[PDB]
RNA sequence: CUCGAGUGGCGAACGGGUGAGUAACACGUGGGUGAUCUGCCCUGCACUUUGGGAUAAGCCUGGGAAACUGGGUCUAAUACCGAAUACACCCUGCUGGUCGCAUGGCCUGGUAGGGGAAAGCUUUUGCGGUGUGGGAUGGGCCCGCGGCCUAUCAGCUUGUUGGUGGGGUGAUGGCCUACCAAGGCGACGACGGGUAGCCGGCCUGAGAGGGUGACCGGCCACACUGGGACUGAGAUACGGCCCAGACUCCUA
RNA sequence: AUACGUAGGGUCCGAGCGUUGUCCGGAAUUACUGGGCGUAAAGAGCUCGUAGGUGGUUUGUCGCGUUGUUCGUGAAAACUCACA
């Protein structure tokens, strides 16, 4: 369903920006706890586990929903590494986040929790919703007039909208065009390790 | 190796190498425990481990271990025996679940908190 | 004897039906000799798609549609062919036209710019 | 219409017919015939070749030991005799 | 166990009880024809075959014996006459 | 009007259950039955003529603890029993033509002899009856082939095999039966012991392979146990029956 | 005692989370794919030969095995592809 913990501790443990601008994680880059300073018994096991945990904790996705992502990626005709990154870049909250309309992944998580978004005319309170190409996207007025959402929409100096997403008016219409391409995603650390580990 | 001789006979696996013998491959059975006398583990692992012999409902007489520190079971007890593997003891391949039919969970167990029948601390 | 039947399919709240031809002594979901149609009360137009000439044959040899199956036949006008009393005509309604997959985004782009 | 309405011919035949060798032409109106098979093994691939002792009816006693004959199956003509000796082409 | 069909019980008892006498009579007629044929008398055999071809055909038209059993018996008795 | 009880149809053998049994043409995959049946639906033609006996119900009387049960009288019919026309059909005798898979198949062959039915209610959308010709679908039988283990299971076999003639069956067929003959089955594993319903499938495995027959589907077997019989188009007849035991219940 | 037990403190999962029971693979640990038998498991003490398998060079036939082809065929769901 949904996780509980914040992102700073996981950022420190996995040693990567999970908030994106976590002041406290770069304050304490070592893993949390009395022995984040203490050196770890290094293993490629740890490398792959850290990679998958970064992937899970970056987007707000959670483990059981993540495993079926790999499985369906492997079922896809293309190489599993490509398909997994494509589909993880194909989530409803991900689609609305990359448009710069949500300041956090948890922003979009709680937004789809509340029901502040609309795809093709149908309201989907389900973050696990899949948004296809050429989908019509809109934002409801009750959230539109809300003050922090007004800040998010009007101060949208956040990360730029990728070429496969297009906010095309004041209605926050994200007229999606194509799939998230490998040459266009600009993804964090790759996922070939996940494919090789899960395939065994 | 003489393909025709294969047609004559051959190609069987070696041996099942069975593990569980309570009955029915039961995820657990229940029965009456007795002979709860403590015996000795292996010499390098010098200690003493509390065990018992349980006649399960499966009509077989097996040897079960009593995990944890404290025990609640005594003679004529409805103990639930599960399969186990104790290399520390000779011929002991069973345990009794704590926080279950008869044996109360191990007192104040907190590192496991699911095993040893230690319920949630309020 | 022989009867043309409606058999149930789909999940719980939304019913669907296949128009089959079968013996009475079977159950509702036995071996269909031939699937000759399909119908769904759940969908808007109760849309029906029927193999026509096989139904013509089976009516000829003496297939006896079930009461709602016969109702569906009339809803098609098929019973107006084997019996042919007024002649066969399109009697069933249809799903509304509805836009396409591409024209939706075409209109969205036109509205946007 | 006509009082009498006709029927069909139900194209019929092809009763199993095979070449065998008469081997036990011993009992009255009775022969025993054998057949050959050559079948690839399901697992290994060593084509095995086996036989079968069918019992055939000879109303005429034409056959004899070790004759290359042909047989078509009939209706069951007795308890284990279901073959008709036709198209005889070798004796001895 | 008793359920709303003892009427069927009585109906079947009646139906299987009439056929008892019917079959006894027909079998007695057939055995009589047998003594006629074995005795070597052809006129008595011909008349008994005629009467039985009437009787068993009636019984087959009635609900006592399947149509083809009657035809089988008719042919058998007819040949028994034809050769005596 | 309505409808209990009653006669009489029809339905009830399907629809649901279980996997005990079964190692078997049981199932699946492909074919034959020239050796075959089908109430119900569809479709041709022809007929439906006519006479008579009985009963439930209804009512009276009688025995039995009950279970239940007898006698007397009456009851109508699409109920039953006499009989008549059928030739569309069947059986026989002969015989013409024709295709052959040998028995044989086709011409409702012909011929001649013989034989075989039915119904009322109801005005009411009318429903209904008989016989045959055909459809349809449901079937019944036989066979190719596929799929447990175990000689610390190698001989088994006399209605077993073949023929004959019959009885019987829907049809073939030691199916059964009288005679004749002695065959027939196996190391390509009989006959035995144990084991098990089986398949579409499902799951693992890269694949092969391996394990399962949950549920959803396809068939089969079985419905206190064991023997027997019934009917109907159709019966291991689960909520049909009798008989021999078990168990249980009631018991005059 | 970072292995026990206790605390934080960390890992991960989450209305789940671990334990037991069973099957497949990993096992090539039945080796057809895909094993070996001097010393590690494995050549009977040695002969012949029934069954069986098994085959020299060359001529013609048959096309059973074998392959090529057309069609009937393998219910639906199965499972997958594609659409809703």
């Amino acid at each position: 369903a949904r996780y509980t913990g914040p992102a700073t501790r996981k950022s420190r443990r996995l040693g990567v920006d999970l908030v994106g601008g976590d002041q406290s994680f770069e304050k304490r880059p070592y893993p949390p706890g009395q022995h984040g300073r203490a050196r770890i018994k290094e293993s490629e096991y740890r490398q792959q586990l850290q990679e998958k945990q970064k992937a899970r904790f970056s987007y707000g996705v959670m483990e059981k929903q993540f495993r079926r992502y790999y499985e369906e990626a492997n079922r896809q005709p293309g190489k599993t590494g490509d398909n997994l990154l494509r589909i993880l870049e194909s989530r409803l909250d991900n689609v609305v986040y990359r448009a710069g309309l949500a300041r956090t992944r948890r922003m979009a998580r709680q937004l789809v929790s509340h029901g502040h978004f609309l795809v093709n005319g149908v309201k989907v309170d389900i973050p696990s919703y899949r948004v296809s190409q050429y989908d019509i996207i809109d934002v409801k007025e009750k959230s539109l007039n809300t003050l922090p959402f007004q800040i998010a929409r009007e101060t949208a100096g956040e990360r730029p909208i990728p070429s496969w997403l297009q906010v095309v008016g004041e209605r926050q219409r994200i007229l999606v065009h194509q799939l998230p391409e490998r040459a266009q995603i600009d993804v964090p650390l790759t996922e070939q390790l996940i494919v090789e580990l899960y395939s065994k | 190796p003489t393909i025709q001789q294969l047609v004559r006979k051959g190609r069987r696996d070696k041996i099942a190498k069975v593990k569980t013998a309570a009955l029915k491959g039961s995820p657990q059975r229940r029965g009456v425990c007795t002979r709860v006398y403590t015996t000795t583990p292996k010499k390098p692992n010098s200690a003493l481990r509390k065990v018992a012999r349980v006649k399960l409902t499966s009509q077989v007489e097996v040897t079960a271990y009593i995990p944890g520190e404290g025990h609640n079971l005594q003679e004529h007890s409805m103990v639930l025996v599960r399969g186990g593997r104790v290399k520390d003891l000779p011929g002991v391949r069973y345990k009794i679940i704590r926080g279950s039919l008869d044996t109360q969970g191990v007192k104040n167990r907190k590192q496991a908190r699911s095993r040893y029948g230690a319920k949630k601390e309020k | 004897a022989v009867k043309i039947k409606l058999t149930r399919l789909g999940k719980i709240r939304n019913p669907q039906y296949r128009i089959i031809v079968a013996d009475a002594r079977t159950r509702r979901d036995g071996r269909a000799i031939e699937v000759i149609g399909r119908y769904h009360p759940k969908e808007e137009p109760s849309l029906i798609q029927i193999d026509s000439e096989r139904a013509q044959y089976w009516l000829g040899v003496g297939a006896q549609p079930t009461e709602p199956v016969l109702a569906l036949l009339k809803i098609t006008g098929d019973w107006q062919k084997f019996k042919g009393l007024p002649g066969a005509e399109g009697t069933l309604k249809v799903k509304e036209p509805k836009p396409s997959k591409l024209d939706l985004f075409n209109a969205a782009l036109a509205e946007a710019e | 219409g006509p009082k009498y309405t006709p029927a069909a011919e139900k194209p019929r035949g092809r009763r199993k017919t095979a070449i065998g060798y008469v081997v036990s032409d011993k009992m009255q109106k009775t022969i025993v015939v054998e057949l050959e098979d050559r079948k690839s093994h399901p697992l290994y691939g060593k084509i095995i070749r086996t036989t079968k002792k069918v019992k055939a009816h000879d109303e005429n006693g034409e056959a004899g030991i070790g004759d290359r004959v042909s047989l078509m199956e009939t209706r069951p003509l007795s308890a284990t005799k279901r073959w008709r000796l036709v198209e005889i082409l070798e004796k001895a | 166990n008793i359920k709303s069909q003892i009427k069927r019980i009585r109906t079947n008892e009646r139906r299987r009880l009439r056929n008892q006498s019917v079959k006894s009579s027909l079998r007695t007629a057939i055995r009589g024809f047998r003594e006629a044929v074995d005795a070597g008398d052809k006129d008595k055999a011909s008349e008994l075959l005629h009467a039985t071809s009437r009787k068993l055909d009636k019984a087959a038209s009635k609900g006592v014996i399947h149509p083809n059993q009657a035809a089988n018996k008719k042919s058998a008795l007819a040949l028994a006459l034809n050769k005596l």
